[PDB]
């Protein structure tokens, strides 16, 4: 039984209006919204026992909900606050106890969009030292500049993403830390072995999804809109 | 020969307002109230209890606190889940218990009214329409037997629970189940039409004979009424005779009943 | 709040064994499950207990309920770097869905990764597109180090991560440090109690 | 909906200046929302005590009130009932006969 979420990842204004979307093809009747917020459970908002059907939960106020079919729930959140802010979770399930949770949703209400930027990538390549010295070779990807905070950054050869061998920085850092609008600073690793980076064939990229605009937000300074995007880095294995 | 009842009624009358109060009966004799307003199930007789120990009754006790709660949320999430086939006001009733028999049989029941209308049973390992049921309680039906932890509960209740305890209630109720009170009776009239009216009251149990007569003649006149309580619990009837003005003469109201001994009462207008 | 966990957050190393509690108010209790929550991800359901005494076990996860004491606990066997999560506790108060679900709020798990073969260096990198740009990566020292912010608030230095290449059987941590404001990488983790016998190249 | 059957009744021979019981006996009705006053002289009486609300076999419910009373030459006693299926409250006069 598969639950899916959309969006992912979500940068909004406050007074936005905001749909989370939840999608079920078990042919479940019930569905459920939670959020989770640090320093509490999971708090349910709404639920619906069927298309047509919505419930107030324990946490109803600011959202309505939507259940126009048996597959589609959704979280409606029509003047979006900073209090908002949350990972969002949806489960469904049929008569029986058990809930089976999609991926959850993470949401930002920012007050203001106009320090919002997209992320430089930089792909720093296998110190030689390294290779002679352990038979290893590190990558190391850099993405600076960008507002807010959420990214998610992945690491591909040839085409297809690779887990082992990786560790990403568990928080971005702060560029100016004195400043409230911080722009900020995330790092990843890959370490492969010596022959795996010296083969020519092996394509390696660094990418980063950034969230940002969505492109029916207002924009009205000068430069780029700084639109929800892939910023990629890459290199080439060499002898 | 005793049925022992437990009747639960509950009134819903909106989203947020609901009150559940039950009565429990064996034979006629009420052995248990238990009140919207009280956190606790009241005795009304001194061997309510039966036979069981404290820690037994206190557990059986702390198992109805916990079902009167989830019940009332139950109906409200079903009237949720049917939305909008079923609107409040709601009512529903539950007949529960067991019928005890000579030897160590017994027949245990557990039936649910709807809007006054019998429509759900608890039969063998799980709840059940009737014949009649609208087919909208399919979905309620399909929730409450996905709960394996209350079909368990229930099971023991109906098979094992009611039986073992109704035969410590006839143990420990026996004087006051056994107990006889004598009817007494008294005449009068109503409107050249006269209806006589035989009034008898005070008499346990319930079964009574009572008869219009002249003489050694049965007056197959006699219309019967309803049984009618008491607030005592002993019983009161009343038999009317319909006869011409005139005709009163001679005529007497025999009363016969277990309580008597045989030495009848016979009033003669 | 109807559901407890303890503690709500501990550090243990590598192949040591945890015990993690919950105890709960919540009545009815029908059922409970702990679920296991990585950073950033979602809910995987480790076990579910049903009866009056109950004990379960999944792998190196094993579970106990006690209904009458309204308390559970979650015990994890020789612990792997993986199992750095988030263990959260939920009680469902009825057999059905009927029920409504109520939520711990977790406790956060730390382990330390078992480095066998130590090799402290500073190594440096540079841009694969930008060739006077770079990185310093210090990287191969053990769980004993700890890594310090810069003195200077121009020069950028991570937290330490501990990466696995799964197929090697080798685990290392490493951090990185930049700046443009001058900035070399001997410099770089002066603020930092390295190691003694950490390689510099060069 | 059902409309309530009501029964006024006493529990001993009724006799001038001698302390008895009235009952009021209240069948066949539902909903079980109901609303019953004894009265004495059309004025409803204080202390009237209800038996706990029962139903029967068939569903429907019933109730029984019943009051200390003293019959007299001139004294009424009535019950009256108060229930949805019904426009107006029906009264039921203690017969004596
Ligand atoms: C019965 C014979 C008596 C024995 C003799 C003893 C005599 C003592 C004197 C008696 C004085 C008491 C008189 C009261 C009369 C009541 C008699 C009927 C009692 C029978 C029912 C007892 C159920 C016990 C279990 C239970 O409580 N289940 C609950 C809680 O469940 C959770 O918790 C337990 C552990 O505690 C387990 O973990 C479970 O897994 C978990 O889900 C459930 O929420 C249950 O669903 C409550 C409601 C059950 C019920 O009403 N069902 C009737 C069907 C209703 C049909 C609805 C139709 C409908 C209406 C409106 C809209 C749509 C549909
Ligand atoms: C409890 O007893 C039932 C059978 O008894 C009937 O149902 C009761 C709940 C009560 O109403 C009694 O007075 C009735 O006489 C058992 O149900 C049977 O279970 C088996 C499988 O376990 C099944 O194959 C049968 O078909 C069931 N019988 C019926 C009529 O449906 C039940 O198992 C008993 N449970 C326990 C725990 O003792
Ligand atoms: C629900 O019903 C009760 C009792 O009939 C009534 O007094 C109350 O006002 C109702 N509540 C609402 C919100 O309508
Ligand atoms: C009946 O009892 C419940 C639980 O004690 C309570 O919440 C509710 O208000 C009561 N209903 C009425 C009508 O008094
Ligand atoms: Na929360
Ligand atoms: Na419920
Ligand atoms: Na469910
Ligand atoms: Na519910």
């Amino acid at each position: 039984a598969a639950v899916t979420q959309s969006p992912r990842n979500k940068v909004a204004v406050t007074g936005g209006k905001v749909t989370l979307s939840c999608n079920q093809t078990n042919n479940h009747n019930n569905m459920y919204w939670y959020r989770q917020d640090t320093g509490h459970g999971l708090r349910l908002i709404h639920y619906s026992y069927g298309a047509g059907s919505t419930e107030k939960g324990d946490i109803p106020d600011g959202y309505k909900a939507s259940r126009p079919s048996q597959e589609n729930f959704s979280l409606i959140l029509e003047l979006a606050t900073p209090s908002q802010t949350s990972v969002y979770f949806c489960a469904s399930g049929d008569e029986g106890y058990t809930q089976y949770f999609g991926p959850g949703t993470r949401l930002l209400v920012l007050e203001d969009l106009r320090n919002v930027t997209p992320p430089k990538v930089s792909l720093f390549e296998p110190s030689k030292a390294e290779i002679s010295h352990t038979q290893k070779a590190t990558l190391v990807c850099l993405a600076t500049g960008f507002y807010p905070d959420h990214v998610e950054l992945s690491w591909w050869v040839n085409g297809k993403e690779v887990h082992s061998g990786v560790c990403t920085d568990p928080q971005p850092l702060k560029e100016q830390p004195a400043l409230n609008d911080s722009r900020y600073s995330l790092s990843s690793r890959l370490r492969v072995s010596a022959t795996f980076w010296q083969n020519p064939r092996n394509h390696f990229r660094c990418q980063v999804q950034f969230y940002g605009l969505s492109e029916n937000d207002e924009w009205t300074q000068d430069r780029a809109k700084p639109v929800t995007q892939i910023v990629s880095a890459e290199a080439w294995g060499r002898a | 020969n005793y049925t022992f009842r437990c009747l639960q009624m509950s009134s819903f009358a909106n989203r947020s307002w609901s009150r559940t109060d039950s009565v429990v009966w064996l034979g006629d004799l009420q052995t248990h109230r238990w009140s919207n307003d009280s956190a606790t199930i009241s005795f009304t007789k001194p061997w309510s209890q039966g036979k069981l120990s404290n820690q037994q009754w206190e557990k059986l006790q702390h198992m109805f606190q916990v079902y009167r709660v989830s019940f009332t949320r139950d109906i409200q999430e079903l009237v949720k889940m049917m939305s909008p086939k079923e609107d409040y006001p709601i009512e529903i009733q539950l007949s529960a218990g067991c019928e005890m028999y000579p030897g160590n049989a017994s027949e245990s029941f557990l039936h649910v009214a709807f809007q006054g209308k019998y429509v759900v049973r608890f039969w063998g390992t799980s709840w059940q329409t009737v014949p009649g049921a609208p087919s909208w309680l399919d979905l309620p039906i399909k929730v409450l037997n996905a709960d394996q932890g209350t079909s368990a509960t229930v099971q023991m209740l109906l098979n094992d629970t009611c039986p073992l305890f109704v035969r410590g209630l006839l143990e420990a109720g026996k004087s006051d189940l056994e107990k006889q009170e004598k009817p007494v009776a008294w005449l009068s009239s109503v409107p050249g039409h006269r209806q006589l009216v035989c009034h008898v009251s005070g008499f346990y149990p319930k079964p009574v004979w009572v008869m219009w007569m002249r003489g050694d003649q049965e007056q197959q006149g006699t219309h019967r009424g309803d049984f009618l309580p008491n607030a005592d619990e002993t019983w009161y009837l009343q038999a009317t005779l319909d006869v011409e003005a005139g005709e009163e003469a001679g005529l007497a109201c025999r009363v016969k009943h277990s309580s008597l001994g045989g030495q009848d009462i016979i009033l003669y207008w | 709040t109807q559901v407890e966990q303890s503690p709500q957050s501990l550090v243990v190393r590598q192949g040591e064994n945890c015990v993690l509690q919950c105890n709960y108010s919540v009545t009815p209790d029908n059922h409970l499950r702990w679920f296991k929550q990585d950073t950033g991800k979602g809910l995987v359901s480790l076990t579910v207990l049903v009866d009056q005494k109950d004990k379960t076990s999944n792998g190196r996860y094993s579970a106990t309920l006690d209904k009458d004491a309204k308390h559970s606990t979650l015990h994890i066997t020789a612990t792997l770097l993986d199992d750095t999560a988030t263990y959260i506790c939920v009680v469902g108060d009825r057999g059905s869905a009927l029920g409504r679900l109520h939520f711990g709020a977790g406790t956060q798990l730390i382990v330390i990764p078992d480095i066998q073969n130590p090799d402290p260096a500073v190594y440096q990198l540079r841009d694969s597109k930008s060739s006077d740009k770079s990185v310093c990566l210090f990287t191969d020292f053990d769980s004993q180090t700890n890594v310090s912010q810069s003195k200077d608030s121009d020069v950028y230095i991570t937290d330490k991560c501990v990466l696995d290449m799964r197929s090697m059987d080798f685990k290392s941590n490493s951090a990185v440090a930049w700046s443009n404001k001058d900035f070399a990488c001997a410099n770089a983790f002066n603020n930092s109690i390295i190691p003694e016998d950490t390689f510099f190249p060069s | 909906q059902k409309t309530p059957q009501i029964q006024v009744y006493s529990r001993h021979p009724p006799e001038n200046g001698k302390p008895n019981i009235l009952n009021c006996y209240v069948t066949q009705f539902h909903p079980p929302h109901i609303e019953i006053q004894m009265l004495k002289n059309g004025k409803k009486i204080p202390k009237v005590e209800m038996s706990d609300m029962s139903f029967s076999k068939d569903w429907s419910f019933y109730i029984l009130a019943h009051t200390e009373f003293t019959p007299t030459e001139t004294d009424t006693y009535a019950c009256r009932v108060k229930h949805a299926s019904m426009a107006e409250p029906k009264t039921v006069y203690w017969d004596r006969d």
